[PDB]
């Protein structure tokens, strides 16, 4: 909801709200984000393809 | 001589409100995930397991964990101090609710079971909520629990049948705790103790069968002589149980189930993450001690 | 067919290889000096951390 | 010539000397603080010689002493240096002075028989008159032996180290952790001393670096009035065996108690004893028998003291 | 420095050198804390012999006495071991034969050979002795075998006294098999000396009938409100048939200040059962490496 010069600053830095894990069997939810390299653009635009 | 300093960095600065709440709890025993020194915020506190709580899953976790003490809270980061076995430290009494420690006592480290204002500090600069344990003297630490274990049982009988429990008789003998000549009125509005009351009552019916079945098998000339004395403490009605009404494959699974609720209930009260205070000042709240695991 | 349709939502990953451009003199770096402080002493090893 | 080779292996394996900084003269304080700071700064750099200087350190640990402040009416001036100490913390609102219970003093608070302990009653008859001044402070030596809460109040501390005995108030220093040394600078090994009357020794058996010393405080009732009893044990058998060995020692007490309490038997009466862990003794150190005005008193060398909680046994 | 050199007073061969080579880095208990030691102290089978019946309690009861040491070097004339100080950081390597996965922050304890004596016993015929090895196991199975081994010595006494009491086929599968996650394991208990396994059972019967005399009645009345009303996931041992004795204690009414004195006294006899379910020493692992099987723990006995 904040202005889009404080969202572009916050886009790549903060890992967003509860994304999935990687290289698992059943797609669990991530925690501790250790070496987690995720980019989810559908969390900002609020859309699905 | 040796380094014990666990610098907890933060990805973002603390709020002006969130900083001053941690400034108070600057002497405080905290569980902590790993022993190395560069860690994130997600490794400290009981928020890894407690941020819908359960009792035994935290109590068994506090034995296996690595405990540490606050020493400094700067804005951008924290700094702790790792607590070794037989290691002298300097703890401050800060825990809400206040219990008035004493010198030459044996402080034990318990899970929190009071409200979410006394236990945790909610941080929103980073999205994590650190949880402080319950550091209470050991003799008071069990009287504070064996009375609330009484309260959690009788508040389930009056939910099923309200005519059996007197509310006025209940909160006159349970909510008061007398230790060291002082009375502590506790605060109760208990989903923490729903693991014990289902383990202590599931053990409540296996013991009258389990002590007769274990006496009818152990009868011989070579009986240990003290068991002749405790052959009379068992009541009249317990010595009228017919052990033939259960099958032989059923009487095995009422021992192996029974012996596991004997030990695992006995183990969590003989857990030893305790620490021996040898100096305490009642108005400065600073106490020296030495840690002693198990 | 029961009397309701449904919409079905998924999430799918992609191993993407990336290109990072970064312009000249964008950042100033400060580098200190290393220091050696030991922190585990055993019967088998005396560890260090620089 | 070969002894000169051993003169290098000694002088290269010694610990580094502790720095002495003179605080009385002026230009000798400058030369002493500088050799802290010029020598610590070469124990931090990442070269090989600076890592060579960080490996010579010898971290020997020191015990943690307690400072206790006792009435002289409840602590005798004739106590052997190394007597064990029990604290007592029933009430807190006073917080003026402290009660310390040596085992020859707690023998009078119990009221146990002089035929169980033959020698230590005569010595407890000359250090204390009738046990009154020990028991003037506790109005519950009849209601802590019924309800079974006496062992919950004692916290074991450690042996005597230093006692400046005065007429009215006695100042007592103990050693809680570690090997008990005298805090004063001619440091002597003040080991723990027990009378041979109290201690009951239990023992092909293996021995470790350890033989512990346990304290059992046993409730009973003599002359149909409540009166406890306290014995000391010594075995390196592990905690599962000693609890089986203590119950053999008290078979004749559990039988003769519940006969006296056959008809009336309240729930508070059922608790019987409690076992603490007082500290360890290294094997190869036998205790030396010693007589004091005559009282047969063991003395232990290198008793390093620990502390365990009281666990009920029956 | 601390070490233990152990002589082999005769000699040793080339087959048992390769047998002692595979068993390197394993914890054995030995007799005395001397620098010099002979072969008679290192065996856990100085009490666990072949021609005599073993006593798995007394073997385990022997194990909390001894000092514990880790092998480093196997020589044809000697065995050089390193010992374990009672408060010491050290390293232990997962050599042990029923493979159970450890991790950091686990809780180890040393157990007698309870699944295969023949694996642990390697015989040294050049000296007329056999050296027997324990197994280090996390305490979730350390206790669970001692729960199972005492259930065997209850029901084997009933079946050997009168075979009409106990059906033999249900006796073998239930009293010998140890239930673990994924796997069930068969104990090596067929010909034992149960004479010290009954003294442990003769100490339960003192603590247990005290616990039956002072059950708090509010916990009894919560069972009758739970075994026939609700279907809870761990009460399903108790079906709708409640035990009849529980209902025969319901004849008195509830009383809160008379169940505080029952909850408190029952609490201090639950703290006494840690003298009868004891394991040996404890090894608090604080780091583990799964590709090398090397744990680094903290030794604290008793």
């Amino acid at each position: 909801n904040r202005g889009l010069y404080t969202l572009v600053n916050e886009y790549s830095a903060r890992l967003a709200g509860a994304p999935a894990t990687s290289t698992t069997d059943l797609q669990y939810v991530v925690v501790n984000g250790t070496d987690v390299f995720l980019d989810q653009p559908c969390h900002m635009l609020q859309e699905a393809y | 001589a040796l380094d014990k300093s666990i610098v907890v960095n933060l990805t973002s600065r603390l709020f002006a409100d969130e900083l001053a709440a941690l400034q108070s709890k600057i002497g405080s025993v905290l569980p902590l995930g790993d022993c190395h020194r560069l860690q994130n915020i997600q490794a400290l506190g009981l928020g890894c397991v407690c941020s819908s709580p359960d009792y035994i899953q935290i109590m068994q976790y506090l034995s296996k964990c690595t405990l540490a003490v606050l020493e400094e809270v700067r804005p951008d980061s924290l700094r702790l101090t790792r607590m070794d076995p037989s290691d002298n430290l300097q703890i401050k009494n800060v825990y809400a609710p206040f219990f008035q420690w004493d010198s030459n006592t044996q402080l034990a480290v318990l899970p929190p079971l009071f409200s979410r204002k006394d236990s945790t500090i909610v941080l929103e600069s980073n999205g994590f909520d650190i949880v402080f344990p319950m550091v209470v003297p050991q003799q008071l630490g069990h009287a504070i629990l064996q009375q609330l274990l009484v309260y959690h049982i009788y508040s389930k009988i009056s939910a099923g049948a309200p005519g059996d429990v007197n509310m006025a008789e209940l909160d006159l003998y349970t909510t008061n705790v007398s230790f060291m000549g002082r009375t502590y009125r506790l605060d109760v509005d208990l989903r923490v103790l729903d693991d014990l009351s289902m383990y202590l009552c599931i053990l409540s019916a296996l013991v009258p069968r389990g002590c007769l079945r274990l006496l009818t098998a152990l009868v011989r000339h070579d009986r240990h002589p003290l068991t002749e004395v405790f052959e009379g403490v068992v009541p009249d009605e317990v010595t009228r149980i017919d052990l033939d009404q259960l099958s032989v494959p059923d009487d095995i699974t009422r021992m192996r189930v029974m012996f596991s609720y004997l030990q695992s209930l006995s183990s969590i009260f003989n857990l030893g993450p305790r620490l021996h205070v040898y100096a305490y000042s009642a108005e400065t709240l600073a106490a020296s001690c030495w840690y002693s695991p198990r | 067919h029961p009397g309701f349709a449904m919409t079905v939502v998924r999430t799918d990953e992609v191993l993407a290889e990336h290109i990072l451009y970064c312009s000249r003199a964008s950042t100033s770096m400060f580098v200190g000096l290393p220091s050696v402080v030991r922190r585990e002493v055993r019967s088998d090893a005396v560890t260090f951390e620089i | 010539e070969n002894a000169a080779r051993l003169g290098r292996q000694v002088l290269g394996l010694l610990p580094p000397p502790t720095h002495r900084v003179s605080l009385t003269r002026g230009p000798e304080f400058a030369r002493g603080v500088r050799d802290l700071l010029s020598k610590y700064a070469a124990s931090t750099r990442p070269t090989v010689g600076s890592l060579h200087e960080a490996l010579r350190q010898a971290p020997f640990r020191q015990p943690t002493y307690g400072d206790f402040l006792v009435y002289s009416q409840t602590f005798s001036p004739q106590e052997p240096l190394g007597t064990f100490l029990f604290s007592f913390k029933q009430e807190d609102n006073g917080s003026s002075m402290d009660m310390l219970l040596t085992p020859t003093s707690l023998f009078m608070l119990s009221g146990m028989e002089a035929a169980k302990a033959p020698q230590t009653h005569k010595v407890a008859g000359v250090w204390y008159g009738s046990g009154s001044g020990l028991a003037d402070f506790i109005p519950n030596l009849s209601e802590l032996m019924d309800t079974g809460e006496f062992h919950t109040l004692l916290t074991p501390v450690g042996p005597m180290v230093q006692s400046v005995h005065s007429t009215f108030v006695t100042k007592v220093t103990s050693a809680m952790k570690g090997v008990g040394l005298a805090r004063d600078e001619p440091r002597a090994h003040v080991g723990l001393t027990l009378p041979c009357d109290m201690l009951v020794d239990l023992d092909r058996e293996p021995a470790g670096l350890n033989v512990t010393i346990y304290a059992s405080l046993v409730y009973l009732r003599v002359n149909q009035r409540p009166s406890m009893a306290l014995t000391f044990f010594q075995s390196g058998k592990g905690f599962a065996e000693v609890v089986a060995m203590i119950k053999d020692h008290f078979t004749d007490v559990i039988r003769t108690k519940y006969i006296q309490l056959r008809h009336e038997l309240y729930i508070n009466r059922l608790v019987f004893g409690a076992v603490c862990t007082l500290g360890t003794v290294p094997f190869d150190s036998h205790p030396v028998h010693q007589s004091l005005n005559s009282l047969p008193v063991l003395v232990f060398a290198n008793f390093e003291a620990a502390c365990g909680p009281w666990t009920v046994f029956l």
